[PDB]
């Protein structure tokens, strides 16, 4: 039914705030929170938004930082008049690019508002599904906040499922040395409080506009826009009701066979800058390295579970014969034990990109979301800077400064060598 | 004499919608109100289907329930709509999952109970009730998982009474969840303890129907749903409608089930989609008209009963029904003698001169078993998407303990192709 | 063949009689059972109160699943009420002191630096 | 002297209902029942105007009953006399005997009592009933064993429908008939089979009928019985009474089933060729074609025979052409009783049902032979029990209702054994 | 968030005091009073450096101590004079001596309490205070005693709260007193476990930057600070400036130090001279990095080459295209990829502010822990017991109540710090 976004940290905010302006051209809401369609009293896109008040249309969500200066930015530029200035909580003082700090000392004291200030927006719901936690995988709050939240949402919230959307750190448009400590720090605490979970690989992301979009050297809302779109794809289900992926369960009992494994990579279809594709050519994209939305290499590691999801301008007449030439022609590469999938979901509502943007009109997207068992490549990718600098405890005494053990991380490493584990253990028999 | 129908599930219930929108209109019933028709008989067997209410009216008898608003504002605000008694309407509000515990043991057992109480108004108001019959899918949880709840709940408070379902047995291919063979497997377990008789519907068929035997491209659950409503009427008709039989409806089972496992009719159909006798009969004996996915080669008839419809004669009849079982004699079995009787009842359907439906209790039907146990245990091979039942309450050996069932099933049908 | 009848019998509407032909040449029903009748309703009350008794199983059972789940999920709950604040209270007792440990090395580079006055006050 | 029908079960009622129809044409009673000794050999002169049948109607739907008390002859019974049962058999004898029967039995039993005590010297019983099939098998089997105790010599003649796969619909039928014929054999004293398959089979030849209804093959019971009955019911010699009929024709107690043979079923329509002569008719009892049970006598061998005939006859007519019976067709007689014939006339000349499909006859034969060859639908039977039984087929639906896997064992093993005294009486 | 600052010691003042008044330039202040500039940014973070006060106004966030009045009142009559609030001047009237003692002990822990004082006012009054800065000379007592004592004493009060310095390491040559040895290493140990970055400045380099590098024959202690002011503008920006980092004063040292000893950034300048010497615009990026990565362009007298960079941080000032700074950045990298540490994985992030600074259209400034910053350690410790030896000038602290022993206690600090950077050069 219900559907409540938490977005915390610096990046988290900002992907935030460039999809909530995506959900704000989709759903026809001009800035000051009116729309003017007849539906509203308080169906359909009531799913994200809640109709309060007799004018406004006012999202479901809460935005936290332990800055201001981000959630500052939003009670500034139009969208100011979007939200509740109680919805937005900031904190005074930084998580300075270290975990400990987020989930233990800076945390600590700011938790118990947020935790409320939610339960808030879950009380205006009758029968809650499910949070979307957006947050950076390194880096500070993001890390060590989201961390905390999840631990606690899970006491407060019963079965209501938990999908997080990862911002993996890619050293090019970073600043932060002590990145990976950060998020092989909270992507332990946090896996087993999750239950679907979409990492974004910024190199990936930076890689799509340096080479699809002929951007020089691309600022942050430049990847922001992108994520925008693809999130605003992921999320496209639950929102105009869809023929398919219309309930957060049946939506993942889709992805996700296995307990830990979570982590679906994506691929975004038609990206083509302003300043058109056939049905099949899209879905041929899918399956280009290129399009990833995660730097690894699926052709290589077996898939698992498989889903397509389509937007636009498209009878299924087409999907079909497109899909046949991707196994007569590209790499199959299924497991041993699971059908040859492809639950496949169309959505007839064409793609509105954002208007003096960086991309065009598209008649036809499409989306893929696949468990493949390469998106592990990144599990190592990072893990071994973790290792290689852990190895000498570089950067450590930050963190036993703020409060922490020197054994937490030890038994962080743990598990993502025992994921990294798991993830091996699933080819073949 | 008289009998209740309960259609529950998004798959369950669009059926149930057709059907009854298809047999509403042979008995000739307006939208809401009564008869509308030059024909008179109708009437005489609508006592079975339709428990009648106050001014003129007619109500069918019939609950629907789902574990969602969703599928049954579909209804309300569809077709026949508003000709379901209000508060015969039990809702669902939470999930469904598309998962066979929630509907079986969790989310539905939080319903179920009220189910049971529009039920037992129902069937306690009926002057003589002779059974309930029940339509849903088998992949998915609401009508798979409920609906083999409902019915382990439906006897026990009803002995007595005999069960009847018209079930979709999932295929892999047009399908929207994963797990189907789990959901499936959970439920045949349940069916072949509790039920009568179990009409097999394949989905694998009934699309194969469209685009093999139709050039139908896009088939929706639509024109699909459209086969299964008119399968559905062909079934009933004669406990609804001549006197040339009589039915009822345990007779017909007494008669149609040697095996009190083993009641697997995969059935079939004459004429398609929006007619002879011979060409009528050489096509409901053709199994690219089935409406299990199976072949009635590989698997020799146990019993197998036809209904005709048309004006036209049986004299006809009897003589190409004969000449089916000697152009294929082989292929039923010997040790039950007269295992073949049909019969005809004239008043056709929706369009259509001339029509047939074709019962049939045909061992083949270990075909499709066979089929999604196939891609079950290679499921629960390393034990894989189980997780979301695992956490629901479910038994690690409770899978294993339904998928052994289901292989005994298996060869008992295999164990009969026997001999004289 | 040519035969001889022997008549037997006239009454208002007939007459019967017999034709024989060729020569012939020579060569506890129990009442006590109506205690059968109810030995066949031994059995069926037998039967029908069994698939009962095995269905007021998977009864009972269904009363597990239902919660020998709920009674296994919030056997996590407070399981994770604790693996939270008394690893975060070892965490405010551990820091805490890693102040005490900065600050009193300070009173230490400090009242050293009192003691070393005092002692050039007498130098 | 006095006489009670008992019709049970769908087949028995609608058999009886299309002879109590014929015997009612018969005697002359408009069915209000009023007309304007002899023939209260079936009727009671009951109150002052009406002439009710002596009979009771048992079923265990309604359905058929409710028939009775819908089209004219809803004048003719007592309310009472019409036992109707709400649930169904279902096609099964175990639920006709045991579970469903239990409950009304003592009813009817009762229902019957009272006819039985509006009569001064009561003879005995006509049972018409189904051999497979559910409350014809199942209720007809304890009606018997019960009848059998409540009324002491009293004897008890049965008509039972045996079932023929084209026009029924029901496959377990076989194991009915051999599960009833068990229970049944040893409270009955004659019992005249009626072959569906013989006269769906008459009609598809003698009468022109495309594929005849039940009230197609009704209207033809209803003439043979009523020519069976003829003889206790105008009073003409042989037969008078039913003790009679045993002594005729049943030599050893088992051995019940006589086969019957009805003379000139022919069709208006054809109503008026020059009709048949006595002897043709008499050389028609002896025609496989014209038989009343699907078999051959010409090879197994006859041990009683009797004709029985109706209408315009002098004796000197029968005779000479029985003589050319003899020295033309098959003789075929048993080692050790004369060579039969014991012949009966009856001067009452054959009614038909008014548009009916038959036409009215001058003279009517009837020919009750007790022949051994009656025993090839014993196991033509059988045979399908036996190919069933092998797989427990059906069995479960018994089983079920509270029967016993070895009380199947049981009937089989009566007919292997009649089967064996019916071949046991051929030659020495 | 905010940042006060402390500036202390006529090496320590003279350097404030033109380090502020070419901030107060970037941001445009009059003398006195307010803004007059057509740029619009500069006031976003002049929050951070700038306490302002009634009228129109904008007063620094500055404490000034000195063990005695002359050189404070050659600020307040000379440049940007009277731009410091008047009682933010701790006077000293005493000695100073250039001797570490008297200014950590005796006569500074006279006054001390005083600093401490208005150092409490600014950050009580301080919205969000994040952490101090400190400049001072480390061979003479007003600075490198007082202040070591200053932080000291800031921290404890201010554990919370970030520290730093720019410390000025004495030469041999060029130089008053012949004890500054002692006077260095005795602040050295002070600081290496109070401060928290800590922007080493050796006047080896200053004055060979100035001769090797200028032609400039008699340098001042003039045009010399003048090195100083432009590189501590430098180091500042981006705390101070775009919107482009963010730059906690936390984060940023969080990122720039492994190991919590060893905060010994050796700095260095893209252009320089200011008298009659120009540049023909030709600063270029390519030209610009291969410039702030070169020694002979170093703040330390290190050698950036035996010794290999820790953690590297640049930040670049001028509209111009990064798409060309990461690309020359790389190739910096693997030009000279031997020199850069491989168990920190991305050990050196720069970033670029637009507005450029005083004169000049294109300028860069190199943050840098190398730890061939053991090259300077050594030097001193290489003079101090050479003079600790047969213990010479020590009797001027003998008698100031200092002990014997005290001073091999910090010899000793040092030469940990010594081969615990040998030690990083690891595997
Ligand atoms: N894709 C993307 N990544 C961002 C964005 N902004 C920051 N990041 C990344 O965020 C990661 C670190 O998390 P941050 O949100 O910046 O840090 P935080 O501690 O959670 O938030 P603050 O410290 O208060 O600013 C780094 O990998 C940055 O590259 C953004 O707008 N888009
Ligand atoms: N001759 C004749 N045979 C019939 C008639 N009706 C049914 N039968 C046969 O009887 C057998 C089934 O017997 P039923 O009398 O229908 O069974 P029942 O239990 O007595 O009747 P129900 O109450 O309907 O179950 C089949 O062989 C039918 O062909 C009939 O009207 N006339
Ligand atoms: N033909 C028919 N089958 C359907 C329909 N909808 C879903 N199904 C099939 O039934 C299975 C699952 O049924 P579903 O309705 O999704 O489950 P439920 O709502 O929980 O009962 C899937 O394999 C589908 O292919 C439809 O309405 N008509
Ligand atoms: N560049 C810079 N260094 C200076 C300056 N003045 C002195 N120095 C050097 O730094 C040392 C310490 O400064 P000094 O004023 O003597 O220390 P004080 O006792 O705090 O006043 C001196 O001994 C010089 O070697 C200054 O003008 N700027
Ligand atoms: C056995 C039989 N019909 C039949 C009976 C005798 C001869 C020919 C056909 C039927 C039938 O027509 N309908 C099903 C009964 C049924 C089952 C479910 C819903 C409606 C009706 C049956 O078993
Ligand atoms: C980490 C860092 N700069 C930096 C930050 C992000 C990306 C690149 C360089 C700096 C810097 O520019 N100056 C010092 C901060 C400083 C130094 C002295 C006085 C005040 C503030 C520092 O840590
Ligand atoms: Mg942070
Ligand atoms: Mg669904």
């Amino acid at each position: 039914r219900e559907c409540i976004s938490i977005h915390v940290g610096q990046a988290g905010v900002q992907i935030g705030n460039a999809c909530w302006e995506l959900y704000c051209l989709e759903h026809g809401i001009q800035p000051d929170g009116q729309m003017p369609s007849d539906k509203t009293i308080g169906d359909s896109f009531n799913t994200f938004f809640s109709e309060t008040g007799a004018g406004k249309h006012v999202p479901r969500a809460v935005f936290v930082d332990l800055e201001p200066t981000v959630i500052d930015e939003v009670r500034t530029g139009t969208y100011r008049q979007l939200f509740h200035p109680e919805q937005l909580i900031t904190g005074k003082e930084d998580a300075a690019n270290n975990y400990a700090r987020g989930h233990y000392t800076i945390g600590k004291e700011i938790i118990d508002l947020v935790l409320d200030r939610i339960r808030k927006l879950a009380d205006q719901c009758t029968g809650l599904q499910g949070f979307l936690v957006f947050h950076s995988f390194g880096g500070g709050t993001g890390s060590g906040f989201t961390s905390l939240l999840m631990e606690r949402l899970s006491v407060d919230y019963g079965k209501k499922s938990k999908l997080e959307f990862s911002i993996y750190p890619a050293p090019q448009v970073s600043t932060a040395v002590v990145e990976p400590y950060n998020s092989i720090l909270t992507t332990h605490t946090t896996l087993e409080h999750s239950d679907c979970a979409f990492m974004v690989d910024n190199e990936a992301i930076y890689d799509i506009c340096r080479r699809n979009l002929d951007i020089e050297r691309p600022t942050y809302t430049n990847l922001n826009r992108l994520i925008g779109q693809i999130v605003s794809s992921i999320t496209a289900s639950l929102r105009f009701d869809g023929a398919l992926n219309v309930d957060l369960t049946e939506f993942q009992t889709n992805l996700v066979p296995y307990p830990r494994i979570h982590f679906p990579l994506a691929t975004y279809a038609p990206v083509i800058s302003a300043e058109q594709l056939s049905v099949a050519e899209i879905t041929n994209a899918c399956f280009e390295p290129a399009n990833q939305m995660v730097k690894c290499d699926p052709r290589h590691g077996k898939y698992m579970a498989c889903c397509l999801l389509y937007r636009g301008d498209v009878v299924p007449k087409d999907v079909n014969a497109a899909i046949a030439t991707i196994k007569t022609k590209r790499t199959i590469q299924f497991v041993d034990w699971c059908p040859t999938g492809f639950k496949v979901g169309i959505n007839y509502q064409p793609p509105t990109v954002v208007p003096g943007g960086d991309l065009a009109k598209v008649q036809r997207a499409v989306c893929m979301l696949s468990n493949t068992t390469a998106i592990a490549e990144a599990w190592a990718r990072l893990d071994h800077k973790f290792d290689l600098m852990y190895a000498k405890r570089a950067f450590v005494h930050w963190y036993v400064g703020e409060g922490m053990e020197e054994g937490e991380f030890s038994e962080a490493r743990e598990d993502m060598a025992a994921l990294e584990k798991d993830y091996e253990e699933v080819g073949v028999d | 004499r008289e009998i209740v129908h309960i259609q529950a599930g998004q798959c369950g219930n669009q059926i149930g919608a057709k059907f009854w929108e298809v047999i509403s209109d042979e008995h000739g019933i307006d939208p809401t109100g009564s008869y509308h028709g030059d024909s008179d008989l109708q009437l005489e067997r609508i006592n079975v289907y339709y428990n009648e209410a106050t001014g003129n009216k007619y109500v069918p008898r019939a609950i629907l329930v789902d574990l969602e608003p969703g599928t049954m504002d579909s209804v309300r605000s569809g077709p026949f709509g508003q000709i379901f008694r209000p508060d015969n309407f039990v809702f669902g509000q939470s999930g469904a999952g598309n998962n066979w515990a929630k509907g079986h043991y969790t989310e539905g057992a939080e319903l179920v109970d009220s189910v049971l109480d529009v039920v037992r108004k129902e069937s306690e108001s009926c002057d003589c009730l002779q059974g309930f019959q029940l339509t849903h899918s088998l992949g998915g949880g609401t009508g798979s998982g409920m609906g083999t709840l409902l019915i382990s709940k439906i006897r026990e408070e009803y002995p007595d009474r005999i069960m009847n379902t018209f079930s979709v047995m999932p295929s892999p291919k047009v399908s929207d969840t994963v797990v189907e063979p789990y959901n499936a497997t959970l439920s045949v377990h349940q069916l072949v303890e509790n039920t009568d008789e179990t009409y097999s519907i394949d989905n694998e068929a009934l699309y194969d129907i469209c685009f093999r035997t139709l050039k139908l491209t896009t088939p929706t659950y639509g024109d699909l749903n459209h086969l299964v409503s008119a399968t559905m009427s062909g079934v009933t008709t004669c406990l609804r409608f001549p006197g040339q039989l009589n039915a009822d409806l345990r007779k017909l089972a007494v008669n149609m089930v040697p095996f009190p496992r083993l009641h697997f009719f995969m059935p079939g159909f004459a004429p398609l989609t929006s007619l002879t006798v011979p060409e009528l009969t050489q096509q409901m004996f053709d199994s690219k008209n089935m409406m299990a996915a199976c072949d009635p080669r590989h698997g020799r008839y146990l019993t197998v009963a036809a209904v005709f419809r048309g004006r036209m004669s049986m004299k006809e009849v009897d003589e190409q029904m004969l000449n089916v079982q000697n152009k294929n004699s082989s292929y039923f079995v010997e040790w039950i003698p007269n295992n073949v009787k049909t019969a005809v009842c004239d008043i056709p359907p929706r369009g259509l001169k001339m029509s047939a439906t074709f019962i049939g209790n045909s061992t083949a039907i270990q075909e499709l078993f066979k089929r999604i146990s196939e891609q079950f245990t290679a499921m629960f091979r390393r034990k894989a998407f189980l997780h979301w039942y695992t956490g629901e309450g479910m038994d690690e050996m409770e899978f294993t303990e339904a998928e052994s069932n289901m292989n005994d099933l298996v060869s008992e049908y295999q164990q009969y192709q026997d001999a004289t | 063949a040519d035969m001889e009848v022997i008549e037997l019998n006239k009454c208002t509407s007939g007459q019967s009689f017999e034709v024989i032909l060729k020569p012939p040449s020579f060569d506890p029903s129990l009442e006590e059972i109506q205690k059968k009748l109810e030995a066949a309703e031994e059995r069926r009350k037998y039967q029908e109160a069994e698939l009962l008794k095995h269905l007021a199983e998977k009864r009972e059972h269904e009363r597990e699943v239902i919660q020998k789940a709920i009674e296994e999920n919030n056997n996590f709950i407070k399981m994770a009420k604790e693996k939270l604040a008394q690893k975060m209270e070892s965490n405010k007792e551990n820091r805490e002191a890693h102040l005490a440990a900065m600050l009193e090395r300070l009173q230490e580079k400090d009242k050293h630096a009192e003691e070393v006055r005092k002692n050039k006050e007498l130098k």
